[PDB]
Order: C-alpha cells, then structure tokens, then sequence
C-alpha cells in the first residue's frame, strides 16, 4: 500500500499549498510600502573582548544584559562582564570541539556542547569558588548544534542526528524527543512564552514544535540550502531564518507561510547567524564575508553594515534591553556594537 | 688638503 | 514510515489560518508600538548609554 | 574604579595569564584529522570523537576520528593535515573512495589543507592480482589501456601488482591535480596494516607541509 | 569550607608571634584573604588584606610596619607575622575569605579566631549600642561620613551578625543583597550615608551584635555594633 | 674659504640629484605600499625593515643632498643639527643591517628547523626582538653623536668656514669608524651570507625562485653597502701627505656614487622582500 500512501501524501501537499495560496491576499511589501524608512544605521565598536586563542563558535547574553558567555575552539568557555571587559570566569572544557553555549536565565548555570554529543551544564554560583561540571547529558547520537534553557531544570538541545531533545537536568534523562527532520538540525529558537520553539535543519526546512505535547505543529519550506540560523520575532508570531542560499526569510506562524525575503545580488555568501532587535524592526544577520548586515525587517532594505571583523562572523546576539549587539567571529575576537 | 665630510 | 508522514501532513493541513495582510498589520503595529523603546533604532545619549 | 573593581581587574589579569599559558602549551601539538570508510582500517594506521596521541622525534601528534554530508568539517579547517585511508583491495567500493576523496579535496573549508593518502591493505591487493579471480578491468575500463610508467621495490616485485597499484594511486593523484592549484598537496603512501613506519611517514609529510607553508609565508617562494 | 586559626597565647611586649590559618573545603588560591581583629570587649577592626596571587597587600595604619601578611597557596595557609607587640594588640583574630568579581559576595565566610594577649578614614556610626526586642520588626540604622554610592551604581555597605561565642557571619552585601543561607526576613535599604537593616518577624538565634562595614575604600572600617537583647 | 672649497664639476650634480629624486620617490612609494599592506611573525620584521628603509630615505637624503653635494660650505643647520643628523643616520643604518640579519635568522629557523620554529615563534618574542634590534641601533650610534660637531677650518674665523666634521682625535676617529664598520657591515654580512647559503643549499637539495631571492639579497647587501664603508675607511686612514688634489676630488665623486648606491639599497629592499613573492 506504499503507492496509495504516496498519492495521499501528494494530495495533502497540494491541499496545503492551495490553503497557503488562498490566504495570500496581499504581500508584506504592499503593506509596508508607506512606512517611513529607518535610514542609515552607523553602529560603532564600543568594546572589543580579547582573550580567546582560537575561533569563537558561539556566544549568549545573560538576562541581565551585562554578562555574556562565549565558547572557543581552544577548549575555553569564558564569562565576560561586558561593561568593564572583565573576564568573570574561565572554564576549561574536556572537549575542545564546541559548537554551542547557553546562559541560564537565572544566571546560575551555563551550557556547552559540540562534537562529543554531550551537553555539559556547569554550575557558576557555588561554594568553593570554582565552576564545576554540574551535569553531563548524553543520548544524542550526533553532534550538538544548539542548546537553550527553559529554566534551571529544563534544557532543549538540537543535534546533528536529525533530532531535538528536552532534558530534565536533575534526572539527566530526555523527557521529550522531537523527530521529523530529515537532516542535521542546525539552529534552535525558544518562543518568548517558552511553549513553542522552531528548529531549522539542513533540509532547507524549519519546524515549529510544541514542547509540552512533543509534536511538530508546522513545517516551513522556502529555502534552497541548509538553514544555519533561526530566531523568533519578539511577539512570538513570526520567525526569521538564514541559509547558505545567501538569503534570510521571515515566516509567519498564523499565516503558515513565508512573509518576506531578505536578499541582495551582491551577497553570495552563507548566513551564519540572525537576530532581531528589541522592537523587531531591525534584523541583524552575520555572514561568511567577514561582516554583518542590518536589514529593515518591514521593508527588506539593508539599513546598515557592521564591518569590523577580520574573519567569518560565527555568532551574533542582542541584549534583552536592546542596548548592544555582540558579534563573535573566527578572528578570536568578540565585539560590542551600539 | 683633507676632506671634512664623513 | 509513510503512514507517519501522512498523519503529519493531515495534522498540518487541518490548521486555522489567517490572511497575510492581517499578519503584516500585526507586525507593523508591534514595531510601531515598541519603536520608542528600541535603543538601536533611536541612539541613546552617552549619559544613559552603558557602552 | 572602586576597590572591588580593582580586585576584579586583578582577577581578570590572572585569568589572562593562565589563558596565555594554556594556549602556549596547546600550540605545541600537531593536530590531524583521520578519515576513511569502515573497511579502511583507520584505527590500525599508527600502533563522539576518538583521540589518539603519539610522538615522533620529540614532536607530538594528535589525531581525531569522528564517528557523508560532513557539516562538522568546518571545525577542522585549521588542522595540519587530513589522513585519508583507502582500502585499495576492494574494487567494488573503490569508486566510493574516489568520490569521497574528491568531495574532501574540493571542500571549501579544506582548500588549504594537505591530505596524506594511505592506500591500505596492499597484501590483499597483491593476493587478488596474483590469484586472477577479480580484475580491475571489470570496474575501471581504462585499466586495459594503462601502461606502467618509468621505480618499484625489488623484494617480491611482480609487474601485474605494480601496474595495479600504480593505476589505483594514479586515480587519486589525478583527482588531486585536477584542482589542486598548488595551495595543498596529496601525499600517497602504500601500507599493509603490519608496518610500523606510518608515524614516520606522517612525520615527514607534516615536515614537508610546514616547510611549504613557511616558504609561502616568509616570502621565499 | 573551613578556616582554622592557630598560634596566639600570652606574649610579652616587644616580642613577636606568627598566627596561622589553615583553609579547607574551597579553592584557597582564588580567594583574597583578610585578617580582622576584635578587642576583648570592643568591636571589629580590620587588620590586613592579601590579594589572590599575593599581588596586592594592604595594612591598617595602626599595624603598618609591624605586621606582615603572607600566604602559602600550595599549603593552603595564611600567615600573620607580628613583631613589636603592644598591649593594644590583645584581641581575637579572624581570617576572612573574600573573592571579587561581578556579583560576588565578599566576606562570606569567617573562621573561629585565635586569642592573642599582651602583658581620611570613613567613620561608620551606629546610632545605638543596644535595643531590646520575638515576632517584632527591628530596624538597625547606620551612617557614614562619606557617601558609599559609587559612580558605577554600587553602594558598598555590608551587614554582619556576631552571635555570642561565634565568629561574625555575613548578612547583607552592597546594601541590598542577601547572603547565601540567610533567611529572607532580613532586608537592607538606604541611600548614601543612611542605611537600615530591617528584621521582620524576629526569631531566636537572631540575637547578637550587628556591624555595618564599608568596602568603598581602604582601610575598611566597621561600626561600633548594635546589640539586640531579649 | 679657499681651503674649504670642494671641486665638483657640473653635469654630475644634476645627474646625482636626478638619481636621488628617482630613488626617493620609488623607495617612498614601495615602502608605503609595503607598510599599508602589512598594517604570524614575518610581518613584524618586514614592517620593521620597511620602516627603517623609509626613515633613512626621508630623514637623511635631503640634508645630505643640500649640505654635502651642492653647498659644502658653510654648514646650514648648526651644531645641534650636525650631531643629530649623524646620530640618526647611523641609527637608521644599524637598524637596517640588524633587521636584515634577523630576517635571515628567522628564515633559517623556519626552513631548516620548521618543527622547533613552530614552538619558538610567538608575538611577544618577536616584539622583544624588534625592540632589542632598535635599542642596539640607537646605542651604537651614540658615539657618533659625540664625534661630530662644528669647527672653523678657514683662513682666523669667518662665517663661511664653519663645517660639520669629526671634532675628536684622529686616533679615536679610527676606533669609532672601525667599530661602526664591524658592527654595521661585517657581522651582518657574515650572518646573512652563511644563513642564506645554508637555506639555498637546503632548497637546491629538494623553489629555485627562493634560491634566486636569497642570492639577490646577499648580492644587493654587498654591492650597496661595501663602497660606503670603504669610503669612510679611506677618509679615516689615509695620511695627510697622500691626500693630493686628485685624491681630494676623487673622494667627493666617490661620495656621490657611494651614497647613490647606499640609498638604492633602501629603494631595492622592499621589492626584494615583499614585491617579488606573491603578496595576495
């Protein structure tokens, strides 16, 4: 009965395509045609964080908008005070092949992971005055690409084994497993209310999942290559993806289809990271061309360029209060832009 | 004579 | 194998959807409402800028 | 800058000192990436991620084995070399080996990384050629028109074995020279899973790689 | 975590003695260390400080030139060599660990001190020496001669409690932050040169002497100490 | 001032000025391009050498072109100017020589001992080495500061008879010039020659472009710095009796030729060190 199932799947795909087409009464460009342009945005490098002796792979801001954790290929996880450029902590790692890091919203823990297939959770605020490995979460059969905290006890990890996992830290067991991607899951983004989350993979596909039910609620397919970065809109109703297609795309969850495409003929390099500003008007995307572009999220016009890095911009993030943007690159330097 | 330039 | 994909497509097809224009208007309204509190759009004076 | 801020700055300076010491001690080891198939016999070349350390002439080598897309390959764009192991005795899977070698050679993050190619299991290749039960012509037609160029070890030399092994090497060397452009080189070697010179071969090839990099950097060649 | 003092005893004036502190249960090399002395019937007085790595060493003016503070990190030991001992050096000496980074809690642990018997500064003022109090709110006030609010937003004021027969323990750091292990009924509030520690629903085991200390500049100065009594 | 009149025929001053202007513009452009491109340890020494060559080209060329070829008399910068000019000239010369020798040493370590050079090389060590090179260059030029000065050598005292010249004993001028030659020419010559010979031998026994570059480096250093020091020794050693008219004129013509070659050295160094091998 394989052929009958294939025909039914094709019919369902056609039905979904027709449903998405029916809802497209007008485009975002015809609605924001009359909104005022942002203008030229010129952000300067306020502080340059030095101390990493290898490529920087990930950074994550703390919820206080002052402390940030960065991960480097030299086996180091460094916690910085951004205002004074003071190294608050330096954590050695058992594996130097790190691809992700996370900062708990409470600030008590940090997360790390990579080619060892293990999410290591380190406890910062402890007696004895030294950071210790609180937990090692194992169970993924591939490398860890991204990890995000929900609280001090729940963590969501994305892996290269095509799956995602919701772990209870105290028990150490996968409370939920998310399956459905046919390729390597590269990025993960938690919703502001922390009930849904989106994951982009190397299928040129992004999936919207429900944490409590464990099922895939939606699938978005607009890209032509691997989706390397994904980020939620501040209101939790839309999200942006960046691919190796040298293209970003803004998708809407309630319309269940793509809203906008950010692309330029002079851009032929992949997109490593994307992020939104506090109001959602700006979209900051990092590239392999050694710089970052600031797009007007409503008009698809490139509002500005941040061009201070001497190698591939591997990570970028925006503080919760929207004051500063941190970019980390392969030149072993983090930069703060305001 | 003698040159005076070194 | 194929049955799971068919079930997933059935669950994705049976979803309430809104117009694209309504979503665009919602995003515009959100951006306009919070435009005054975005430091990157509106630069902060050095007196209140921590960086 | 209060007293607590001064103490925090002193703590940061101590952290910087420790980081510098750790980086200096880490930058004394040559990192290598081991690649191959299940039949290759990669783990017998010398002596998540498996790491093997060895030392030749007071130089420390650290090899990493992970495990087709290889998205993680970007992590190894700064390694000294890639050690690619091929089972040259398997004529059925040799085209897969050639395709994998071509994929690794033309990777965009590996454009400046040389490859030390080990054509492994020469005992089995010799037995296959001398037995005559399997023929390379059944898989690579051009072997019918291939002549041995002029060069081979004497202790047990047989023209058929030499011709077969030189053809198998020439396939990979042609893949290498198609788009090498001089940025990186391929170093082909023949092994038998009983030799003890593989560490020496990697040592010599790494010395050659570093010599070429120094020639380019120091504005000599 | 444990800090054990040793040495002490009765000495003649003009002599010398070395006090020692053995550290256990924590990474001693990452902590700065303080020697703080208390006279037999008086308040706490800061004596000396040595930074992590022995980079910075500070001495109080009353002991500068006679006391030497040192540390042996491999042996996890802290030493105070006292020469030219005077009658005013008769006191109980405490060793205090103190780590400094963004969000740290300095002066968090104190050791049970050792007894020694011999035969420009910011002045911290505590309004009352005694106030009688089970189940009622108690407000302890403190003042400083100089504003403790730094330009970085921090108000460097600390509240300690010393129970009878015990070494003082940290209650509040930077005028509002509750120390780890301290019940939530303690609160701290105030502005520059005006500080208040509020104890809501006072219980037993909360009776002792309360000290306010400034960490804005050296030398570190304590208040006289407010005593609660039942 | 008839005893301080240097006889230099015309059609030679114009030619030497043209050569100096061409070398000046070419070397300035080349060193500026090299510095712009440079601005893990090779770049430090290349920049140091380019800086030294640009410094000697800009700082010492016009003062010499005025006071030493066109207007020999009287000195037009006073006593402070004479001492400062000679001190800075010697400092630049020493800096160039030591930068070239250090670059040869670094190349030898990189090529003949690549594995040890990988561990020894660090940014702090390179910065310390460059600082030591410059410190030695500054220190070795100090004796020349206390050797040169103004002196009246006219027929009495007349303003036109004041010249910038060694003002110490001849037996001491011989010592200072011998020290300058040994620590500016012969020691770097031996280091460069031996090390580049070893490197070229290693490269020939396997790239011939590198061997040609090394040979060009050695030959350029020789042919650009030997006549200068030969001329200085000729000035210092020859007795007063032998300095006839022919020798007197020959000294200043040889001065023009030697300074031309000496500045051609700094004109050619950026080409040989950065513009011959691919820089992109």
């Amino acid at each position: 009965e394989l052929d009958q199932l294939r025909q039914e799947a094709e019919q369902l795909k056609n039905q979904i395509r027709d449903a998405r087409k029916a809802c497209a009464d007008a485009t975002l460009s015809q609605i924001t045609n009359n909104i005022d342009p942002v203008g030229r945005i010129q952000m300067r490098t306020r502080r340059t964080l030095r101390g990493h002796l290898a490529k920087i792979y990930a950074m994550h801001w703390g919820t206080d908008s002052r402390l940030l954790v960065s991960a480097s290929q030299d086996g180091k996880l460094i916690i910085w005070d951004s205002y004074t450029t003071n190294k608050v902590h330096a954590i050695p790692l058992r594996s130097s092949w790190v691809m992700t890091c996370a900062y708990a919203p409470s600030g008590n823990y940090v997360a790390c992971g990579g080619l060892d297939n293990i999410c290591s959770i380190y406890n910062l605020k402890t007696r004895e005055g030294n950071v210790r490995v609180s937990r090692e979460l194992a169970g993924h059969t591939g490398y860890l690409s991204c990890c995000r905290f929900l609280d001090d006890n729940q963590i969501v990890t994305s892996s290269g084994d095509t799956t995602c996992a919701l772990w209870d830290i105290e028990t150490g067991q996968q409370t939920t497993t998310f399956t459905g991607h046919t390729g390597d899951v590269m990025s993960l983004s938690l919703a502001p209310d922390t009930r849904l989350f989106v994951s982009g993979a190397c299928d040129a596909s992004a999936k919207l999942w429900d944490v409590r039910e464990g099922m895939c609620r939606q699938t978005f397919t607009g890209h032509e290559s691997d989706i390397n970065a994904i980020c939620f809109f501040p209101n939790g109703n839309a999200f942006a993806t960046g691919s190796d297609d040298a293209t970003c795309r803004l998708f809407d969850l309630r319309a269940d289809q793509e809203l906008m495409t950010y692309s330029h003929d002079n851009i032929i390099c992949g997109i490593t990271s994307v992020s939104f500003s506090k109001s959602g008007r700006l979209l900051l995307a990092g590239y392999d061309d050694f710089n970052c572009n600031v797009w007007d999220a409503l008009k698809a016009d490139r509002a500005g360029v941040l061009a201070g890095h001497d190698n591939r911009v591997s990570c970028l993030g925006v503080t919760d209060d929207g004051m500063a943007v941190a970019t980390g690159s392969w030149d072993s330097f983090l930069k703060i832009w305001n | 004579r003698r040159p005076y330039i070194l | 194998q194929a049955r799971k994909l068919v079930e997933q497509l059935k669950m994705e097809a049976n979803i309430d959807r809104i117009k694209v224009s309504k979503a665009a208007a919602d995003l515009m309204a959100y951006c306009e409402a919070h435009a005054k509190e975005d430091p990157l759009l509106t630069p902060v004076p050095a007196s209140e800028n921590p960086f | 800058v209060s007293a607590e801020d001064k103490a925090a700055a002193e703590r940061s300076k101590m952290i910087d000192k420790n980081l510098r010491e750790d980086g200096e001690k880490a930058r004394r080891t040559l990192r290598l990436l081991l690649l191959g198939a299940d039949n290759s016999g990669k783990s017998t070349i010398v002596k998540g991620i498996f790491e093997t350390k060895f030392q030749v002439d007071k130089v420390n080598f650290h090899m990493f084995d992970v495990g087709e897309r290889r998205k993680w390959i970007q992590c190894f764009n700064d390694v000294t070399a890639i050690i690619f192991v091929v089972d040259s005795s398997d004529y059925n899977r040799l085209q897969e080996a050639l395709n994998d070698f071509k994929s690794i050679w033309n990777n965009r993050w590996l454009r400046t990384i040389s490859v030390i190619l080990f054509l492994n299991k020469q005992d089995l290749l010799a037995e296959k050629v001398l037995a005559g039960k399997s023929k390379i012509e059944d898989y690579f037609p051009e072997f019918a028109r291939y002549t041995t160029p002029e060069a081979t070890p004497e202790p047990g030399e047989d023209p058929r074995v030499t011709r077969a092994k030189y053809f198998i090497r020439k396939e990979f060397v042609d893949i290498s020279t198609a788009s090498g452009d001089g940025r990186h080189i391929c170093y082909p070697h023949f092994t038998c899973a009983v030799d003890t010179e593989n560490a020496r071969r990697i040592f010599n090839d790494c010395k050659d790689i570093i010599l070429q990099m120094n020639l380019r950097e120091y504005n000599l060649v | 975590v444990q800090l054990v003092e040793s040495g002490g005893g009765l000495v003649q004036p003009g002599g010398s003695r070395k006090l020692s502190c053995s550290a256990s249960g924590f990474a001693f090399s990452s902590f700065g260390m303080h020697w703080v002395r208390q006279a037999p019937e008086k308040g706490l007085e800061w004596v000396a400080y040595i930074s992590s790595g022995s980079g910075t060493i500070y001495y109080a003016d009353t002991v500068k030139g006679r006391f030497t503070i040192s540390r042996d990190d491999p042996k996890n030991t802290l030493f105070l060599q006292m020469t030219s001992l005077r009658s005013e050096d008769t006191a109980m000496y405490y060793c205090v660990r103190s780590i400094y980074y963004y969000g740290s809690s300095p002066f968090d642990f104190w050791g049970q001190g050792t007894t020694l018997t011999v035969s420009s500064d910011i002045v911290m003022t505590q309004a009352t020496s005694s106030v009688p109090v089970p189940g009622e709110s108690v407000s302890i006030s403190c003042r400083s001669s100089k504003s403790l609010l730094h330009s970085n937003g921090n108000t460097y004021l600390y509240w300690f409690l010393q129970r009878p027969g015990q070494s003082p323990q940290l209650l509040i750091y930077r005028m509002s932050n509750l120390a780890s292990g301290v019940p939530d009924r303690f609160s701290g509030s105030g502005s520059g040169t005006a500080f208040t520690l509020t104890i809501s629903r006072l219980e037993a085991e909360d009776v002792g002497v309360y000290y306010c200390m400034q960490h804005l500049e050296y030398p570190l100065t304590f208040g006289a100490g407010t005593k609660l009594e039942l | 001032n008839s005893d301080l009149d240097v006889n230099t025929d015309i059609y030679s001053k114009v030619l030497v000025t043209a050569i100096y202007l061409a070398l000046f513009v070419v070397g300035t452009v080349g060193n500026s391009v090299t510095l712009f491109t440079l601005a893990s340890t090779v770049h430090y020494h290349l920049g140091s050498l380019a800086l030294s060559d640009l410094l000697i080209l800009l700082l010492a060329m016009p003062v010499e072109l005025y006071n030493f070829i066109w207007v020999h008399h009287p000195w037009a910068f006073g006593d402070a100017g004479c001492r400062g000019y000679y001190f800075l000239r010697d400092a630049c010369t020493y800096a160039t020589a030591l930068n070239v020798a250090s670059l040869s040493v670094e190349r030898y370590l990189a090529i003949c001992h690549p594995f040890k050079a990988k561990t020894l090389m660090s940014r702090s060590r390179t910065k310390k080495f460059i600082s030591a090179i410059w410190l030695a260059s500054a220190l070795l030029a100090i004796p020349m500061l206390f050797t040169m000065g103004l002196q009246n050598r006219s027929a009495g005292t007349h303003p036109g008879g004041l010249v910038c010249t060694p003002i110490v004993d001849t037996a001491t001028v011989k010592v200072v010039i011998q020290v300058n030659t040994f620590m500016s020419f012969l020691f770097p010559m031996l280091v460069i020659s031996i090390l580049n010979t070893v490197i070229a031998n290693k490269l020939t026994v396997m790239l011939r472009h590198g061997v040609l570059v090394l040979r060009a480096v050695v030959i350029a250093f020789v042919v650009c710095w030997l006549p200068y020091h030969v001329r200085r020794l000729m000035f210092c050693y020859i007795s007063d009796e032998q300095w006839t008219t022919f020798l007197f004129d020959f000294y200043h013509y040889f001065y023009m030729l030697t300074n031309a070659l000496f500045y051609a050295s700094s004109a050619i160094n950026p080409i040989l060190y950065n513009l011959v091998s691919a820089n992109f």
